[PDB]
RNA sequence: CCUUCUCAAACAUUCUGUUUGGUAGUGAGUGAUACUCUUUGGAGUUAACUUGAAAUUGCCUUAAA
């Protein structure tokens, strides 16, 4: 499409007028981490996408605590791949979408404050707390039966 | 203590007993369920209420469906305390009208139009706006 | 485990044709019946949509015509309303990649207005006739032993003599004659011919055949056209194009 | 495997754009390595006859698909002209399983079979994905057989079709051929000499023979899409007919199976309806 | 038909009554009230009867309006078809000599993506004053725009013929627009026996041209729908009985 | 996770006019008179302002697996 874009412009510019003005706004998500830190403490991004992988993993582990700070809608959503797809990249890691049109404006506040409710409601708690106290099933099989056992004869 | 009965707000426009009843039936089998419609004008007022059998089977299909995006609405639903029940909430049809009269004759309601009238021209007196005829 | 998006889509979608079919019904009646004061508009109308696609119009004003119908699977998240479903099981058309020929009439065209959405007319050409009753179509028949109902393609004229005797109609040729002609019996011929079992133009479920079923959609959309009008055109297209396919 | 990413990201334009752009495989030089050349291909024809003219008949199916039968009846109907206009068929012969003809064309002789055209039958025993690879090697090979007799007689390859004749019938009389006495006798019989060939009787297996032994059809079967001023001879198989006509010859299509085999041309005063006929008899 | 001085009468009065020594913008508002036996039976009519008038109220509404903060402003709703075809600067050419304005102009598609969601599709329609609507794309509308414009008769929309046969013309939308702007007036006709008429303001016009737009609405009103009485007010006061009519009434047990 | 009735005649030639018909909607809340009816059973209209699609009980199947 960008070729495309291109090759449409030379056609009308020249000949008639302007700097390639004629063409229409561009609406699209910002992909870049760097780039959607950037637009975070600006601060003009609407919502972030975070993907729960990552091989770095403290890549992204200061966004979700960077967006509180700043009061941006953050979102965790599951996989990076899935992130990559909308954004024509295998891997993406975040996603940020700053703009919106007037049509999609109504959806797009509306889905904010699902986030929030969903999302910001229930992971007050999720800050908090330590995971991965889980054992494997052979040890649930000793503690179980040595502590319910000794209990009762 | 929270009851069996359950309270669903924001519901989508084609959200009715019928679907009502169909989808949250999969949960486990309900006693009654009755959205809240208007009168006037036959259609829905976009909350209901229904009612299980369990009590904990209520509180799961409270559990997962509190903040679901649907439509260009998210539904919010509650369980009540103990007691409350579903009480009212008539199904109602829309209203057609029909042309009831006139039983009186015409000799008689010309007389009400000479009266009425004549009550008029002494009412705007009163307030008032000096008038003839 | 239905979801709540489908059982309300569903809902929605089913409203819409029931909203639409009273329209069409009561419009109907007043044209049928003639006490016409106040109605959209006074006669039908007939769209030929064809190869930036061109749009004709014309009244009908018959003057009998062929017509034959196919369904079409569609629109997508409907259950049927009994008075469209009603005529498809007249005509014997359900199950979907089902063809039959129908004669077009003043009396009859106010059905087309009700199943259009569900089928896809149109005027056939008499090499498909010619290509369908010699490709397919097949005799439901009895006699000599058996359970009876027994379903036998058309290789034998001696059958068809026999059971349209009366009627002075001999071998397949002449089948192809009183359908193409418009003449006499027709309906006896139709009903006695059984309707056409079509191939889906694609079947897959490959990377192949998804793309064409994706550029299939587009074109399905971009030719049916759901106007819910009331006094909605019907839609006719070169079925000698699509039977290439289907045929 | 580089579409299935495409749609299992959607990004359905850059599938399309792969759709367009790739280049499948063609047998052109596998024919021409096997067969070299025209004696040894015009040897083996005869087996892609029977096969074209079989998969041109049966109906479009999964396993199938339309546009190999649609390549099939064009490749076959391209064939048929080329035997009608330059007049090649000197034995014939109706059986119960369809019509068996011959063609001596360039020296050796060609037999083939088409069937009668009735709506029949899948029996799904038989693997498709053998047949579907012999048919798609004889395509070829006869487009190429196709190529160099049209040019060599010496008309266009391949010849354009009008359409609304096309619309009549489908079949020997659409296909138009054109260009940049005959080798006899069986070719110019039927010369002045015009057939009203009725409803009933097979237009599939008559026209051919009266065209390829070069004489005038009209047909019934034409009509009902909508002259018989110049017509001889009348072709019916009813068991009474109604009324005929005084200047008209009428006769039974066996006449023309019979006529061709001898190319003599029988006596008419045979054969003609309701009568009982004499036998038939295989020319071999 | 009424006598003249008995409208004079009642309406220079009526500025005696308004006077004295949104409040101030509803209040001094005029009406017409008319009834009749029963409008249109067993069937609503979202439409307009345009009824003809010699004075336009637009017109006085617009210089009005300037001062105001509601601020007057027409809206042209189109079709798929004509957007491409149609421009501001067409409009603007021709409508400016006479000396109207279109403020927006608006795609049927736009009402179903842009207009959608009902905060939006209220705090975009009550701005407008106008609304107009072609001829094909008006039957679409109550499911589109949605109810809460119908229940004005103002945000309402009115039906014009943007077409000549066939297909579309310049011409006969903009000569037409100025028919539906000056020399007509709107009002919807409800079901039962009263109909009023948003006839205008008070600041606007001269009473010496009330009366005689009062006049032609009475003469054309009495011959279509076949009426009772008529009835004159501004907002607050007791109706002006100025027309009375018994011999309509003779007819309402014949029915029954 | 569906997507909304996006023209129809008749007369007359004004480079398109004139006349007639075609439009069921989000729910909730607030308030200031008038008119038509029937007999208290209050039914039908009506000068508009607030509101994040807001809310608590007015009694057919190859669109598969």
């Amino acid at each position: 499409e960008k070729k495309e874009r291109l090759t449409k412009e030379a056609a009308a510019v020249a000949e008639g007028k302007s700097k390639q003005d004629a063409s229409p706004k561009p609406y699209a998500v910002k992909y870049g981490l760097n780039h959607v830190v950037a637009l975070i403490e600006n601060k003009k991004a609407k919502l972030v996408l975070i993907a729960n992988d990552v091989d770095p993993i403290e890549l992204v582990v200061f966004l979700p605590a960077l967006c509180k700070k700043m009061g941006v809608p953050y979102a965790i959503v599951k996989g990076k791949a899935r992130l990559g797809t909308l954004v024509n990249q295998k891997t993406s890691a975040v996603a940020a979408l700053t703009e919106v049109r007037a049509e999609d404006e109504a959806a797009l506040a509306k889905l904010v404050s699902t986030i929030d409710a969903n999302f910001a409601d229930k992971y007050d708690e999720v800050k908090k707390h330590w995971g991965g106290g889980i054992l494997g099933n052979k040890a649930q099989a000793k503690m179980d039966k040595r502590a319910k056992n000794s209990d009762s004869a | 203590e929270y009851s069996g009965i359950i309270y669903v707000s924001r519901l989508p426009h084609g959200f009715h007993e019928k679907e009502l009843s169909k989808y949250f039936a999969q949960f486990g089998d309900l006693k009654e369920v009755r959205l809240a419609r208007n009168k006037k004008t036959g259609n829905s007022r976009h909350y209901g209420f229904l009612e299980f059998v369990n009590k904990e089977d209520a509180m799961i299909a409270q559990e997962s469906m509190n903040n679901y995006l649907l439509m260009g609405h998210l539904l919010q639903v509650r369980v009540l305390p103990k007691g409350a029940k579903i009480e009212k909430l008539y199904k109602y049809k829309k209203r057609v009208l029909v042309e009831k009269g006139i039983t009186k004759p015409v000799k008689q309601l010309k007389d009400n139009m000479k009266q009425k009238h004549e009550e008029r021209i002494k009412k705007l007196a009163k307030s008032g706006i000096e008038f003839k005829w | 485990f239905v979801r709540a998006e489908s059982i309300v889509a569903k809902t929605l979608a089913t409203s819409r044709e029931k909203e639409r079919i009273k329209r069409v019904s009561i419009l109907e009646d007043k044209k049928a019946k003639n006490e016409t004061q106040h109605i959209a508009s006074g006669k039908d109308f007939i769209l030929k949509i064809t190869e930036g696609l061109i749009r004709e119009k014309t009244t009908y004003d018959g003057k009998p015509a062929l017509l034959f119908i196919v369904r079409v699977r569609g629109p997508l998240a409907v259950n049927i309303p009994n008075k469209a479903f009603k005529i498809l099981s007249l005509l014997r058309l359900v199950e979907t990649n089902t063809g039959v020929f129908v004669k077009l009439t003043k009396n009859v065209y106010p059905l087309l207005k009700v199943i259009a959405p569900y089928v896809v007319i149109g005027k056939p050409s008499l090499s498909s006739i010619r290509s369908l009753i010699q490709k397919r179509g097949r005799i439901i028949y009895k006699g000599e032993n058996e359970a009876e109902p027994h379903e036998i393609v058309l290789n034998d004229n001696n059958i068809v003599e026999e059971q349209l005797g009366d009627h002075g109609i001999i071998c397949v040729e002449d089948i192809i004659h009183e359908i193409a002609t418009m003449g006499e019996s027709f309906s006896v011929c139709n009903f006695f011919l059984q309707p056409f079992k079509l191939n889906r133009e694609v079947s897959g479920f490959g990377s192949l055949n998804r793309l064409r079923k994706i550029k299939q959609r587009e074109a399905e959309s971009r030719t049916r056209q759901f106007s819910n009008a009331a006094t909605a055109p019907v839609i006719e297209v070169d079925i000698d194009s699509l039977l290439a396919k289907l045929n | 495997r580089k579409l299935t990413r495409a749609l299992g990201r959607g990004e359905v334009s850059s599938a399309k754009r792969l759709e367009e752009n790739r280049d499948s495989y063609t047998l052109d030089h596998i024919i021409k390595e096997r067969y070299p050349s025209f004696p040894d291909a015009i040897r083996d024809i005869d087996d892609a006859l029977n096969m074209l003219f079989l998969f041109s008949n049966l109906p479009s199916t999964n396993q199938v698909s339309s546009k190999i039968i649609n390549d099939a009846q064009k490749i076959c109907n391209q064939w048929l002209a080329y035997v009608a206009k330059e007049r090649l068929v000197r034995k014939v012969f109706v059986s119960i399983k369809g019509v068996y003809y011959q063609a001596n064309i360039k020296g050796e002789e060609v037999r083939w079979l088409v069937p009668f055209k009735f709506p029949e039958n899948i029996p799904s025993d038989v693997d498709f994905r053998i047949m579907l690879t012999f048919l798609e090697f004889y395509s070829t090979l006869l487009h190429f057989v196709l190529y160099k007799l049209y040019t060599d007689s010496g008309l266009i390859y391949p010849p354009k079709l009008d359409l609304k004749k096309d619309k009549i019938i489908s079949g020997l009389s659409s296909y138009i051929l054109e260009s940049r006495k005959y080798d006899s006798p069986v070719a110019s019989l039927f010369s002045a000499f015009v057939f009203y060939v009725s409803r009933e009787v097979p237009i599939d297996i008559l026209e051919f023979l009266i065209l390829s032994c070069g004489g005038n059809v009209i047909s019934e079967a034409a009509m009902d899409q909508i002259d018989m001023s110049k017509v001889t001879h009348q072709i019916v198989d009813r068991p009474v007919l109604k009324n005929k006509v005084a200047g008209r010859t009428y006769i039974q299509p066996q006449w023309i199976f019979d006529c061709i085999n001898k190319g003599e041309l029988v006596p008419a005063n045979k054969y003609l309806p309701g009568e009982a006929l004499p036998p038939h008899l295989s020319p071999w | 038909a009424i006598p003249r001085e008995r409208v004079i009468k009642a309406v220079n009065e009526l500025i005696k009554f308004t006077s004295k020594p949104e409040e101030e913008l509803k209040k001094d508002l005029q009406l017409i009230v008319v009834n009749n036996k029963s409008f249109t039976g067993t069937s609503k009519s979202f439409k307009l009867k345009l009824l003809n008038v010699k004075h336009s109220f637009y017109k006085p509404w617009k210089e009005a309006s300037a001062t105001a903060v509601k601020d007057f402003k027409v809206l042209l709703i189109l079709k798929d078809s004509d957007i491409k075809k149609v421009s501001e600067d067409d409009l603007f050419d021709q409508l400016d000599s006479e000396g109207i304005k279109v403020d927006e102009i608006i795609c049927g598609k736009d009402l179903k993506t842009v207009y959608k969601a009902y905060e939006a599709r209220n705090a975009f329609i009550s701005q407008f004053s106008l609304i107009l609507a072609d001829d094909s794309i008006v039957t679409s509308l109550p499911k589109l725009m949605g109810g809460k414009a119908y229940n004005k008769v103002e945000t309402t929309p009115i039906s014009i013929r943007t077409h000549a046969n066939k297909e579309f013309s310049l011409t006969t939308l903009t000569n037409n627009i100025k028919k539906v702007y000056m020399n007509q007036l709107p009002v919807k006709l409800p079901r039962g026996t009263t109909l009023n008429v948003h006839l205008g303001n008070l600041e606007w016009l001269r009473p010496e041209e009330f009366v005689d737009n009062v006049e032609l609405i009475s003469e054309q009103l009495i011959k279509a729908y076949q009426i009772r009485s008529i009835f004159i007010k501004t907002n607050r006061s007791p109706v002006l009985p100025l027309y009375y009519n018994q011999d309509v009434l003779d007819e309402l047990e014949a029915k029954k």
